[PDB]
């Protein structure tokens, strides 16, 4: 009874949903798309190498002109990189080295970092000074910053490993909602192209989807075996790919609330280290620990692609905003722009 | 001419190949093949593996490249030496000898770099790992300075065409006051060589027998004594044979009145680029990571 | 080039002079994580989000860093050291002490990286079975009729009931090095207290063995 | 009744994830299909670019 | 904040020398480079030598070369100007411009005041119109014209306008022919293309009148405009 009556009432509700999910698998999305052609071999090769930073690279970012990027390291420093001309735009030294991401606002003048010092710093890029100065410290979250993402010039979502997602007011500087409901720490975060939501998979083998308004999960999707270390969102806005610590990314539905894709390989044991999608959705690009970036196609499961130009670990993976190129971090101290 | 000064040497210029003639070019020919072809191995390996681009193995890939030079030289005095010795020139006599002077004086200096780097490295309280470049690019320019002015000093000057009152016996061309400061080149290289590997040994002995009970006992301090003594043992011991012979016949040659110097001399080059064949084999046989290159190459 | 783009490139080539003025300085230092419990008398051992003390012993810079499972623990991939501080005065958390120096030893990321291990609050250990009161035989079985201490060199003045408990504790946590690892890396145990102001000394000879070996091992000198 | 507080809450969580509109599996693996067949020529990763409008080179 | 005052100058002998120094104060002085422009009291504005960030890059114009020597102190957070072999064509007035080059950045923000100096293959910018008179609320447009293609491979035109106010240091309000520079509002609004600019202005307010200097950035030396007055009516 009291709790054990609440846990019958929970595992019934439990089954509930396992039996709608199974209701609405009336075929398979693989079986479906055997009908279309494949995307042939993607054959990518490393048109620029970004060199500068004297230790792992954690995080990169791209900018929405698609020109821009910035990318954190070890060394305690930021730097924004022209990606076309190689050429270091800014080098922002940050006070505590060990960050673990790092973010560029839509409009441009800001970027965010983070990491064990469990506070999200906001730079200025443009200020009439000349120089990149912090703007403002956001304190309050318990355990390491793992993720960092801004809706806007004002407004920043920030996943923690206090197993809490926060949504924060810059102006203001203090947290404006919290989310929970993971039981693990959270390691990865997603905005939806139209913002209204979000996703973010977790250490509990969980990924959970959030209405910011609101500030309360929608839903719950639960396939992987171990944590969740990167995540990502389908350009559509009505799907999202996982890439967890079992050698495996899958691809799970909003509006199905169930998965779709198991994308595994029997040769692949590592970990997956980053995910990213393409401009059109058919490919997804997700970096490994076996020192190479895989291209998966989105709707045949099948390999396509291997982007080996790395001798360490792949940390970080991003795509453009137009599609043209791919910039992968590694924790060789290099950032490689594929096209 | 060249029989002009061979007379007063009391060398020989053969006319026709002799039975001891086709003999030194019999091990003489097939000696330079591997020279060339071991060699050859390394300074590729290298450049193809990315996991290689670092300080020692830059040392590693000079000296296969210089030791490539001395078989590439002694090619050519095989080829002109002999019944082809008789229809050389003073000038070009002169680059014969000198082609040798150069590569040979390469790979000896090349090995007291190694020598110097691993001492650097065993004392220098920090990984190899984040370690700066800058000390092999200066380093390796200065050892084909060297390597250049001696080969060109007896082209010019320090020859005893000048003067034949003290000519060697060996070289008729070459001045006996050149070999003695050849002799003592590496009669100082290896005396360093000497040193810097045994204050190596002589530190990690120090190290290992105040360490710990606790730690790994005297289970593992046997292990890494008995593989270090081998690696000190066995860089010593190519240098102390395929030398000692070549470098006490120069000795022999001056302040040696009526000794038998011409009989040994064909058979001690022999020796002296011996250390160019099993040079890179003594220098990358340890390392696991070549010996896996070496077998994605052939 | 343009006349905007040329001053551009001159403006980032000052920018890797100044990654490299600051980055040739830390290339001189070693950096140590510190791990261990609320009680093992962490924070203690070297008198001088994230903690860090700076200490430098015989022109030597060490950086320590003491965080307040454990997904931050590849963040310390590339450090000199790991240091573990066990207390080993209480026998009630001997136990998840030994589980905790398991995890470590046999992470994945941690294969490569040495541990000195501090057992701290020897002094209370001392009184703990000279006075009695307590019986490790109770926690641990293997006490009962442990062997007396192996033939080894024991500290003056100490009895001989506190050297065989002392041996006993140590042997536990080299049980589990000396297990796995292959010899990647050791495993250093000492014996601490709370007024010893000589376990700065122990984290330089520590270190000092512990790049020396890999030094000889990556360059095939053994 | 800290227990009786967090199984409350988490009751009420699955009765709102539960009572969801879901799409037929069909639905949503044709929704997909049709926005990447509708978008090809805009993948420069997918589909090649001439080297003429290539910004890196 | 932002300050670059100015010191030197006055009446001196022609054939003498005098030195220059503009004090920067308000901003990372080390990380801009710098200009020096003069104005003579009958003319437009006068490009006249560049120092870079670091002293690594010095430029000077053509009719100052072998006399005139710039130079900066970034300790001290000024730099010199020293002329020597003075004429009676350097009556001018000259002005400190800091200017800060990367991708994005807006060159030629801040203009110091000058000082009054008395001594007692080249692109051409072209402007017809001198002086225009201009009732206020109404909408005009001021064009330049250039003897060589500013727009580059790359897709940047480098075309720059500034306005001097009667009696104020010129500031800049149009950047690469298409930017607006910051505290500048959306009323004004530049345009153009290959050899063919212009600048419009919608509902011209108070304060909107002065001399308008077209200014080319494709290559040293830099060459403004003769320049375009506006007058009240
Ligand atoms: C005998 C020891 C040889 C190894 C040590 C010295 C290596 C050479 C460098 C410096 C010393 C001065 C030059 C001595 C050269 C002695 C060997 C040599 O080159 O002999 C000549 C012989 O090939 C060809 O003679 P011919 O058959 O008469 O043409």
């Amino acid at each position: 009874s009291e709790l054990d009556q609440l846990r019958q009432e929970a595992e019934q509700l439990k089954n509930q949903i396992r039996d709608a999910r199974k209701a609405c698998a009336d075929a398979t999305l693989s079986q479906i798309t055997n009908n279309i052609d494949p995307v042939g071999r993607i054959q990518m090769r490393t048109r620029r190498t970004l060199r500068g930073h004297l230790a792992k690279i954690y995080a990169m970012h791209w900018g929405t002109d698609s020109r821009l990027l910035v990318s954190a390291s070890q060394d305690g420093k930021l730097i924004i990189w022209d990606s076309y001309t190689t050429n270091k735009v800014h080098a922002i030294p940050l006070r505590s080295s060990w960050v673990m991401t790092c973010a560029y606002a839509p409009s441009g003048n800001y970027v965010a970092c983070g990491g064990l010092d469990n506070i999200c710093s906001i730079y200025n890029l443009k200020t009439r000074e000349g120089n990149v100065r912090v703007s403002r410290e956001l304190a309050g979250h318990t355990g390491y910053l793992s993720c960092c993402r801004f809706l806007d010039d004002n407004q920043i979502v920030t996943s923690s490993g206090d197993t809490t997602c926060a949504l924060w007011d810059i102006e203001t500087g203090q947290q404006t909602t919290t989310f929970t409901g993971h039981t693990g720490d959270v390691m990865s975060l997603s905005l939806a192209p139209d913002t209204r939501l979000f996703v973010s998979g977790a250490c509990d083998a969980s990924a959970k989807l959030w209405d910011v308004r609101e500030g309360m999960c929608r839903q719950t999707f639960t396939g992987h075996e171990s944590d969740i270390n990167a995540i990502c969102f389908f350009p559509n806005g009505n799907a999202f790919a996982t890439g967890s610590d079992d050698a495996t990314c899958r691809l799970f539905d909003l509006r199905a609330d169930q998965e779709l894709m198991t994308y595994s390989h029997d040769n692949i044991i590592c970990g997956i280290t980053s995910v990213s999608f393409s401009k059109s959705g058919r490919l997804l690009l997700a970096g490994y620990d076996d020192f190479n970036c895989n291209v998966w196609d989105a709707l045949k499961a099948d390999r396509a692609g291997v982007l080996a130009g790395h001798d360490n670990r792949v940390s970080c993976l991003g795509v453009t905003d137009d599609g043209m190129a791919v910039a992968t971090g590694s924790w060789d101290s290099f950032l490689k722009i594929w096209n | 001419s060249i029989a002009f000064f061979y007379n007063r040497s009391g060398k020989h210029l053969a006319t026709e190949w002799n039975t001891v003639s086709k003999l030194v070019m019999g091990l003489g020919i097939t000696v330079c093949i591997f020279i060339m072809l071991a060699n050859l191995l390394v300074m590729v390996a290298i450049y193809v593996n990315r996991r290689f681009h670092f300080p020692i193995y830059y040392l590693m890939a000079n000296l296969a490249a210089a030791d490539f030079f001395a078989g590439l030289a002694y090619f050519y005095l095989m080829f002109n030496t002999g019944p082809n010795t008789r229809r050389l020139t003073v000038s070009t006599w002169l680059l014969r000898q000198g082609l040798i002077d150069t590569s040979l004086t390469a790979s000896v200096a090349n090995l007291l770099a190694i020598a110097i780097e691993r001492h650097i490295t065993v004392f220098r309280m920090q990984l190899h790992t984040r370690m700066s470049n800058r000390r092999v690019v200066v380093v390796i320019v200065v050892i084909w300075t060297m390597a250049i002015v001696m080969g060109a000093i007896p082209s010019v000057g320090w020859n005893c065409i000048c003067d034949i009152e003290n000519c060697s016996n060996m070289a008729p061309l070459y001045s006996d006051s050149y070999l003695v400061f050849w002799a003592i080149f590496n009669l100082v290289t290896f005396v360093v060589m000497v040193v810097l590997y045994a204050h190596i040994f002589g530190y990690v002995r120090q190290r290992t027998m105040r360490m710990s009970r606790h730690s790994s006992g005297p289970r593992r301090n046997r292990d890494t004594m008995m593989s270090l003594l081998k690696t000190v043992v066995i860089v010593l011991g190519a240098f102390i044979i395929c030398w000692t012979p070549g470098l006490v016949l120069l000795l022999l040659d001056v302040c040696c009145p009526q000794c038998d110097v011409l009989a040994y001399e064909k058979f001690f080059l022999l020796l002296a680029e011996f250390n160019s064949a099993m040079n890179p084999i003594i220098y990358s046989y340890r390392d696991k990571e070549m010996s896996a290159t070496f077998r994605q190459i052939l | 080039v343009s006349a905007e783009d040329k001053a551009a490139a001159e403006r980032s080539k000052m920018i890797d002079k100044n990654l490299r003025e600051d980055g040739e300085k830390a290339r001189r230092t070693l950096r140590l994580l510190l791990l261990g419990a609320d009680n093992s008398g962490k924070s203690t051992i070297v008198k001088q989000g994230i903690f860090e003390t700076k200490f430098q012993v015989d022109k030597v810079n060490f950086h320590m860093f003491d965080v307040g499972r454990r997904k931050w623990i590849q963040c310390f991939n590339d450090v000199t050291a790991i240091i573990f501080v066990v207390d080993s005065s209480d026998y009630n958390r001997l136990q998840e002490a030994l589980n905790d120096f398991k995890s470590i030893w046999n992470n994945r990321w941690l294969r490569t990286i040495s541990v000195i291990l501090f057992l701290n609050k020897q002094d209370l250990l001392a009184e703990k079975v000279l006075a009695g009161k307590s019986k490790i035989e109770d926690y641990f079985p293997e006490f009962a009729r442990y062997t007396t201490p192996e033939d080894a060199t024991p500290e003056p003045g100490e009895d001989p009931r506190v050297t065989r408990a002392k041996y006993f504790i140590r042997k536990e946590f080299v049980d589990i090095s000396t297990a796995s690892g292959d010899g990647r890396h050791i495993c250093y145990p000492h014996f601490t207290c709370a007024v010893d102001t000589e376990n700065a000394r122990r984290i330089f000879n520590d270190c000092k063995d512990i790049i020396l070996q890999m030094n000889l091992r990556e360059y095939n000198l053994v | 009744t800290a227990s009786i507080a967090q199984a409350r809450k988490l009751v009420e969580q699955l009765k709102m994830e539960a009572n969801i509109d879901r799409i037929k599996v069909s639905k949503a693996a044709a929704d997909l299909m049709a926005y990447c067949e509708a978008h090809a020529k805009e993948d420069p990763l997918l589909t090649p670019v001439p080297a003429s409008e290539n910004p890196f080179r | 904040d932002v300050q670059l005052v100015e010191s030197g100058g006055g009446l001196v002998q022609p054939g003498g020398s005098r030195k220059l120094s503009c004090s920067a104060s308000g901003f990372a002085f080390s990380s801009f480079g710098m200009h020096w422009v003069r104005q003579a009291p009958e003319k437009g504005l006068e490009w006249v030598a560049y120092i870079s960030s670091g002293s690594g890059t010095i430029y000077y114009a053509d009719t100052v070369k072998g006399r005139f020597t710039i130079s900066r102190d970034d300790p001290k957070n000024t730099l010199f100007l020293q002329m020597t072999s003075l004429r009676s064509e350097d009556t001018a007035m000259y002005y400190c411009v800091r200017s800060i080059y990367y991708y994005g950045s807006s060159p030629f923000d801040f203009w110091g005041q000058g000082t009054t100096l008395t001594v007692s293959s080249d692109i051409v910018m072209t402007q017809a119109t001198s002086s225009v008179p201009v009732t206020p609320g109404e909408s005009v447009s001021i064009s330049c014209r250039s003897s060589k293609s500013l727009l580059h491979s790359n897709g940047n035109t480098y075309l720059y306008w500034f306005l001097q106010r009667p009696g104020q240091s010129p500031q800049l309000l149009i950047y690469r022919m298409s930017n607006l520079a910051s505290g500048v509002p959306d009323r004004f609004s530049g345009s153009g293309s290959g050899t063919a600019f212009t600048l419009t202005i919608s509902r011209l307010e108070a304060e909107d009148v002065g001399v308008y200097y077209c200014m080319q950035h494709l290559e040293y030396p830099l060459t403004f405009g003769a320049g375009t007055k506006l007058e009240l009516k």
